[PDB]
RNA sequence: AACGCCUCUAAGGUCGUAUCCGUGCUGGACUGCAAUGAUAAAUAAGGGGCAAUUUGCAUUGUAUGGCUUCUAAACCAUUUAAAGUUUAUAAUUUACUUUAUAAACGACAAUGGAUGUGAUGCCAAUGUAAUUUGUAACAUAGUAAAUUGGGAGGAUCUUCGAUCACCUGAUGCCGCGCUAGUUACAUAUAAAAGCAUUAUUUAAUACAAUGACAAAGCCUAGAAUCAAUUGUAAACGACUUUU
RNA sequence: AUGUCGGCUCUUCCUAUCAUUGUGAAGCAAAAUUCACCAAGCGUUGGAUUGUUCACCCAUGCAAGGGAACGUGAGCUGGGU
RNA sequence: AGUCGAAAUCCGCUAAGGAGUGUGUAACAACUCACCUGCCGAAGCAACUAGCCCUUAAAAUGGAUGGCGCUUAAGUUGUAU
RNA sequence: UUUAUCAUAAAAUAUAACUUAUAGUUUAUGCAUUUUAACACAGAAUAAAUGUUAUUAAUUUGAUAAAGUGCUGAUAGAUUUAUAUGAUUACAGUGCGUUAAUUUUUCGGAAUUAUAUAAUGGCAUAAUUAUCAUUGAUUUUUGUGU
C-alpha cells in the first residue's frame, strides 16, 4: 500500500474486580486499515499482559497528515533485524508527507537490507526541523537555492514506433 | 514497393545492441517480417574487450568430440554472431521455425541495396539509450576480429570508397534542396496557393 | 495501447486464400470462383498492447500464421 | 559551462507523463534524487507530489523565494509575462500540433491535401530549372529556346 | 549516494590559445600544440567564456566524481608539456662492466650494448615527439625529450624494464637503469 | 586521484609467455559459390535461340472498387547518457576542414514520420470510375519528347556487371502532347426493389508474370557418356591420356 | 545371463605440476635448490624376479608426477583365478 | 655516559627538551622524535556491526539459470497495477 | 490542507542601493564601462515571505461504503412432438360509459382535491418495559393529538 497511519487504542475488557482499565494508545502505519487491527497486538504483546481476546480495540483513527504542501522532512527511529544483527536503528529520508515517508523507508530498508517486513517496527517518527540530520545523501539538499542542470526524463523507451525513424538523440541542447 | 507490413525493415547497427535488437526483430519475424539488418560492424555487448572475449571462448571450445564436422558449427564473420542470438529464439526444429530465415538476411559491409534503400532505427535497441556510464562494452568489429574474422580490414578499403562516395552524393544534393526553396520563391504567388497550409502545417509548415 | 484496439470489438474478420478450381455458378453477385475464404468474427482486447483474440466461422486453417489476412469495417459507429 | 536547461527555482515547465500532460507547471523546490514540488496557478492544477522525470523542462526561470505560498506566484506569473511570450516561442508554434493538428478533421482533409497537388502541379514546371553552368545552351534546346522564351522575355513568342 | 556537486577551475596562462571541442583537450602554446582525447572517460567539462577551464561531474557515486581532479591534472600536465616539455634523466650505474649507451638522430630511439658485456643488442624503440639524447658534460647520463607527460615517462619506463638481469638475486647485482630527476626543459632556469 | 599527501587503478595508455585464437600446411554448404568456354544431328527439312519483345487467345500475381500508393535518393564521414548538436559570420582549409564569435536550440507540449527530409502520391477529370466526357473565353506560368560521333562514370553472394547512367562532337527542327486559377457552353455515361444487400467478396482497367496455339522478323551450325585403350592410378568405379 | 582380474596395442581427456616457456619469493653471493602464482602445448622411459596395481632394484636421464568411464576378450593372451 | 635491558626518579631548564625516541647503534657522541608554535583553515579519525559482489573453490566425452541472452537489466530485494 | 481575511511576529531567502574581488575590457599599472552564473545577510525598503493566532470563499482537499445515478458499447449461448397420455391461463398494458377549474401547448396534453383506511413516518404529550449510562440518551409497550 502507501502505508497510511493510523492510532489505535485497546481496551483489555472491563472485567470486575478492576473496571476501566488504562487503554493504551500507539502509532501504527500500516498497508491497510484492516491490518493494522491485528499489528496493534504484536506492538501490545511486548508491553502489558493483554491478550486477544481480553481486550477490545476502540477506535482506530485515520490521520490525515496536517502539513502537505510544505516539505518538511522526518527523522524515523529504526528497528530492523536482518540475519542475526538485530539492532537499534536511527535513518531519515526526505519526504512530503509522512506516509509517504513510510513507504519509502520501508523500500528502501528492503532495498540495501533485505529486512522483510516481518522484523521491522517504526518506533518512532519526528519532525526534524533542520541541522540535526547527519545523512550525507539528504541534507545536500537543504541547500536552497541550487542550480541543478540534472536533466532527465522517464526514459520512456522510447515509444510507439517499434522501428522509428529519427535517431533519438537524448541530450538536445 | 510493398510487403507485408513493408517491403523489408533495415536496421542500422551503430549502438543497435545484439540482444535487444534480435529479441525485438525475432519476434517481429514470426508476424511477417522481410527484414535485413546491415552496418554489424559496430554493435555492442556488456563486459568487456577482454571478458566478452571468454564469453566466445567457451563456445568455441565445444566441439564435437568424435567426428568434429559433426557439431558446433561457429561462423567467425561478425554477420552470423548477430544470428547466433536469432537462432535461439526461433524454434528451427520446425518447418515454421525456418519459416522466417529465408526472410532474415544480415549483413555487415553494406553492400547490395541496403546502402541506397533507407535505413532506420530501433529505440531500446540503442546503446545511448540502456547503457549507463563508466559501464565499459566490448565492440563487435573489433572482438571477432580477435577471434578470427579475416577481413576487419577488408571492409574498411570498401567502406571508406562508399563512404567518400556518399560525400559527393550528398553535395550532389545539397544546393538541389536549396534549389527547392529557390524555387518555391516562384510559387507562393501562384493563384493563392498556401493558405491550405498555413492552417494546418502552418508553423514553419 | 489497448485504447486503440477496442475500436475492432465486434468487426468481423475474414481471410482469403487461393485455390484450383471454381465448382460454383456466379450467381450472388457475380463470381467466377477462384478465390475461397472462410470469414469470422473479431471479440475483445487480450494484450496489453493490442493484440485482439478473434473467433472464426470454421477455425482458420492452421498453415496461416504469417497470412495477410484482414478486417473489414463492419460494422462500425462513431 | 554550456549554459544547460537548469531545473532550478522558480522555472516554468511543461509535464508530458503524469497527469499534468497538457499542463504549465513550476518548480518549489527539489525533493530528492527524483522527486519534484512542481505547481502552476494559472492552469488549474495546485502542488503535489511529483517525479523529476515526467516532465520536461522550459527555458524561463522566474524569481521566487523558496519558501513561496502560491498567491505570489500567481502574482509573479502574471507580472513575467509568460502567458504573453509563451505563444510566440518559435518551436512552441510548434506545440500547435497539439492545439490544431488534434484531430485533424475529415470535413477538409481533401483542400488540406488536394492542394499539396496544387503546389507540386506547379513545382516540377520550375524543375529542370537548371543553373548548372550549361548555360549555354546545349542542343537541342534550338526547339526548347522557344519554349524558354516564355520565361525571360516574355514578349511574345519564340522567337 | 549519488552526490551532486563538484567542480574545478584552473587557472590559465596568457600566452595559450587552448579550446574544447566538446570531449577533446587541445591546447597550443610556445613548442606547438598537444591534444589528448577523452571522447570516452566520462566528464563534462567547458571553458567558462574566458581565458579558464572549467569542470564537472554531475550526480556521481564515488569513483566517478573521483575524475575531477584527474583530468584537471591530466591538463595541468598539459600547461607545462607545450610551453615548456619535458625531460627525465637515466643515470645508468654499473659495477664491473661500463654500459655503452649511444644515441643518434633521428634514429633518436637507444642503442645499447655491454650488459654484461653480452651478445645480445638489446633495443628499444620510442614514442611519437619523444627523442632520447645522452648528456654531454655529465658521465653516463641521458636526457629525454618531449610533451605528452604520459609518454616521456613509458619512454624512460620502456627503458626501465630493459635491462635487466635473469634469474638471479636482484639485491646482489643492483645494476639498472634507473630515473633520477623529473624535469621539464624550459621551466624555470631549463 | 575521490583519500591536499602518497599510491602499478579510481576510470586511461603499455612491456609478456610452449597457453589460446589466425596465417602457415590438409579435406572443402556430399551437389554451396565465382567469372570463363563451347553450345549441337543438319544445313532439303528441322532443332535451338534472340524474346525481356512487335501480334491475339488463354493464365497467374500485385494496388481490389482509380488509388488499404508509395518511393529503392539523406542525418556523423574514429567516436559520446551532464555528454551536446544545427545553421550563421569571419580567418583557415581539399573538405559545413580547422579556428573564433553570434545565437538558434533548451534530453519541452513537438520529436517516435508526413522535414512524405532530389521535398510524396490521392492523377491530366477542367460529370474524376467497379469506362473515356468534351468546346470556348480569361489571366498568369509555361514543361514533357524523339534521330548523328568522341570522352569523364558505375560492382561488396548481381531485381541485366561484354553493357550501363552523365557530358560533349553533332545529326536534327516535336514546335506531336504541357499544367494551374476564373467564367460560360456541347454532351455522353452513370441507379444490381438491394432498401435492417453484402458474401465460397467479383474483379475489369493497368501492371508485370507468363505459358500454349497458327500467328512476328531475326540468330544458330556441338559435346558428353561408357565401351576399346593406356599407365603418372587401381579391391572395384573413379582419376591422367590417346587416336 | 552386462563374458569378471592383469599386462600388450591404442585413441583420449584431467588438474591438486615432475620437469621444460614467463615471473615472483627466500636465511636467493654464484653454482645449486626450495616456495608460490599462471600454465595442459609435446614429453614422463629400456630391464632382474614375480601373474600383478603398488612394492623394491639396475640404468638412461644436464630431469622420469598423479588420474578417468574397473578404460578394452565378437582385438588378443589365459600366467594366476 | 640518555639510549640491548633499567630498580627507579624527580625535576631544573622552559610555549615545548622526557634518567629520553631511535636504525639486532658494545663507549662519549652523532642524531631526529614526542612535544609546543609556524604553516592550512572544513570536517577528520579509532574500532565496531552487516546487504550484495570478493577470496575461498580442484575433474576426468564438449554443453548447460532450460536455450537464446542480458548489466541506470531480462540481474539478487521490497512492491505498486 | 488550500484560498481569502486576522493581529502581531521577527525577518533563514526572493524583488530591492552601491562595494569589493574576478576575468574579459577603454584610455593613459590603475581607472572608464561591460558578465557577475565572486555576486561582500553589503544597505534599507519590500514579499510584514518565513514565524503566531483565529476566521473563511462556489466554506476547501480525497479517500470508503450506499441509491437504476445514468447509460453507452460487445462477446458466445437460447431447452422445449407442453397429450405426438392433460390451464395456452393469469398478471399487468390498451380503446369504450361522472366531474370541476387551475395551468400550459394551444394539435393533443396539462394540472385539482376532498373519496376510504391499519395508517407508516414528521411533531407533540401521556404512558410504561428496559438500558452503557442517567443533563441524559437508547429504547419497549403503547396511548392520543397534530
Amino acid at each position: 500500500g502507501l502505508l497510511k497511519e493510523y492510532e489505535v487504542v485497546g481496551r483489555k475488557l472491563p472485567s470486575e474486580k478492576e473496571p476501566q482499565t488504562p487503554l493504551y494508545k500507539m502509532r501504527i502505519f500500516a498497508p491497510d486499515n484492516i491490518v493494522a487491527k491485528s499489528r496493534f497486538w504484536y506492538f501490545l504483546r511486548q508491553l502489558k499482559k493483554f491478550k486477544k481476546t481480553t481486550g477490545e480495540i476502540v477506535s482506530i483513527k485515520q490521520v490525515y497528515e496536517t502539513s502537505p504542501v510544505k516539505i518538511k522532512n522526518f527523522g524515523i527511529w529504526l528497528r530492523y533485524d536482518s540475519r542475526s544483527g538485530t539492532h537499534n536503528m536511527y535513518r531519515e529520508y526526505r519526504d512530503l508527507t509522512v506516509g509517504g515517508a513510510v513507504t519509502q523507508c520501508y523500500r528502501d530498508m528492503g532495498a540495501r537490507h533485505r529486512a522483510r517486513a516481518h522484523s521491522i517496527q517504526i518506533i518512532k517518527v519526528d519532525s526534524i526541523p533542520a541541522a540535526k540530520t547527519r545523512r550525507v545523501h539528504v541534507k545536500q539538499f537543504h541547500d536552497s537555492k541550487i542550480k541543478f542542470p540534472l536533466v532527465q526524463r522517464v526514459h520512456h523507451k522510447g515509444n510507439r514506433k517499434l522501428f522509428s525513424f529519427r535517431k533519438p538523440r537524448t541530450y538536445f541542447q | 514497393m510493398t510487403g507485408l507490413t513493408n517491403r523489408t525493415v533495415v536496421i542500422d547497427g551503430r549502438g543497435h545492441l545484439l540482444g535487444r535488437l534480435a529479441s525485438v526483430v525475432a519476434k517481429y519475424l514470426l508476424q511477417g517480417g522481410k527484414v535485413a539488418v546491415v552496418r554489424c560492424e559496430e554493435l555492442n555487448l556488456s563486459g568487456h574487450f577482454y571478458r566478452n572475449k571468454i564469453k566466445f571462448l567457451a563456445y568455441l571450445r565445444k566441439r564435437c568430440n568424435v567426428n568434429p564436422a559433426r557439431g558446433p558449427f561457429h561462423f567467425r564473420a561478425p554477420s552470423r554472431i548477430f544470428y547466433k542470438a536469432v537462432r535461439g529464439m526461433i524454434p528451427h526444429k520446425t518447418k515454421r521455425g525456418q519459416a522466417a530465415l529465408a526472410r532474415l538476411r544480415v549483413f555487415d559491409g553494406i553492400p547490395s541495396p541496403y546502402d541506397k534503400r533507407r535505413r532506420v532505427v530501433v529505440p531500446i535497441a540503442m546503446r545511448v539509450l540502456t547503457l549507463r556510464s563508466d559501464r565499459k562494452y566490448c565492440q563487435v568489429g573489433r572482438l571477432s576480429h580477435e577471434v578470427g574474422w579475416h577481413y576487419q580490414d577488408v571492409i574498411k578499403s570498401l567502406e571508406r570508397k562508399r563512404k567518400a562516395k556518399l560525400r559527393v552524393t550528398l553535395k550532389h544534393n545539397r544546393e538541389l534542396k536549396k534549389l527547392t526553396v529557390k524555387a518555391r520563391e516562384n510559387i507562393a504567388k501562384a493563384a493563392e496557393p498556401f493558405n491550405k497550409i498555413i492552417k494546418s502545417y502552418g508553423y514553419e509548415v | 495501447r489497448k485504447e486503440h484496439g477496442s475500436f475492432y470489438v465486434g468487426k468481423r474478420c475474414v481471410y482469403v486464400y487461393k485455390a484450383e478450381t471454381k465448382k460454383c455458378v456466379p450467381q450472388h453477385p457475380e463470381r467466377k470462383t477462384r478465390v475461397r475464404a472462410v470469414w469470422g468474427k473479431v471479440t475483445r482486447i487480450h494484450g496489453n498492447t493490442g493484440a485482439v483474440r478473434a473467433r472464426f466461422n470454421r477455425n482458420l486453417p492452421g498453415h496461416a500464421m504469417g497470412h495477410r489476412i484482414r478486417i473489414m469495417l463492419y460494422p462500425s459507429r462513431i | 559551462m554550456p549554459f544547460e536547461r537548469f531545473v532550478q527555482t522558480g522555472r516554468i515547465a511543461k509535464a508530458s507523463a503524469g497527469p499534468l500532460k497538457g499542463r504549465l507547471v513550476a518548480i518549489v523546490d527539489v525533493i530528492d534524487q527524483n522527486r519534484v514540488l512542481v505547481d502552476g496557478p494559472l492552469t488549474g492544477v495546485p502542488r503535489q507530489e511529483y517525479r523529476l522525470n515526467n516532465l520536461h523542462l522550459t527555458k524561463y526561470r522566474i524569481k521566487f523565494p523558496y519558501t513561496a505560498p502560491t498567491r505570489i506566484v500567481r502574482k509573479a506569473w502574471t507580472e513575467s509575462d509568460l502567458k504573453a511570450q509563451w505563444k510566440v516561442s518559435p518551436w512552441s508554434v510548434k506545440a500547435q500540433n497539439i492545439c490544431k493538428r488534434s484531430s485533424l478533421n475529415d470535413f477538409d482533409r481533401f483542400k488540406l491535401r488536394y492542394a499539396k497537388r496544387q503546389r507540386n502541379k506547379l513545382l516540377t514546371i520550375a524543375f529542370n530549372t537548371l543553373k548548372k553552368r550549361t548555360k549555354a545552351d546545349g542542343t537541342p534546346r534550338v526547339l526548347k529556346k522557344d519554349r524558354r522564351e516564355r520565361l525571360r522575355a516574355e514578349k511574345a513568342k519564340g522567337g | 549516494m549519488r552526490t551532486i556537486n563538484s567542480n574545478q577551475c584552473v587557472k590559465i596562462p596568457k600566452d595559450i590559445k587552448a579550446s574544447v571541442k566538446a570531449r577533446v583537450v587541445t591546447i597550443t602554446g610556445t613548442r606547438g600544440t598537444l591534444k589528448r582525447s577523452f571522447k570516452h572517460l566520462a566528464l563534462d567539462m567547458y571553458m567558462p567564456d574566458k581565458r579558464t577551464l572549467k569542470v564537472e561531474k554531475w550526480f556521481g557515486t564515488k569513483k566517478e566524481l573521483a575524475a575531477v581532479r584527474t583530468v584537471c591534472s591530466h591538463i595541468e600536465n598539459m600547461i607545462k608539456g607545450v610551453t615548456f616539455g619535458f625531460q627525465y634523466k637515466m643515470r645508468a650505474v654499473y659495477a664491473h662492466f661500463p654500459i655503452n649507451c649511444v644515441t643518434s638522430e633521428n634514429n633518436t630511439v637507444i642503442e645499447i650494448r655491454n650488459f654484461l658485456g653480452e651478445k645480445y643488442i638489446r633495443r628499444v624503440e620510442m614514442a611519437p615527439g619523444v627523442t632520447v639524447v645522452n648528456s654531454t658534460a655529465q658521465k653516463d647520463e641521458l636526457i629525454v625529450e618531449g610533451n605528452d607527460i604520459e609518454s616521456v615517462s613509458g619512454s624512460a619506463a620502456l627503458i626501465q624494464q630493459s635491462t635487466t638481469v635473469k634469474n638471479k638475486d636482484i639485491r646482489k647485482f643492483l645494476d639498472g637503469l634507473y630515473v633520477s630527476e623529473k624535469t621539464t626543459v624550459v621551466k624555470l632556469e631549463s
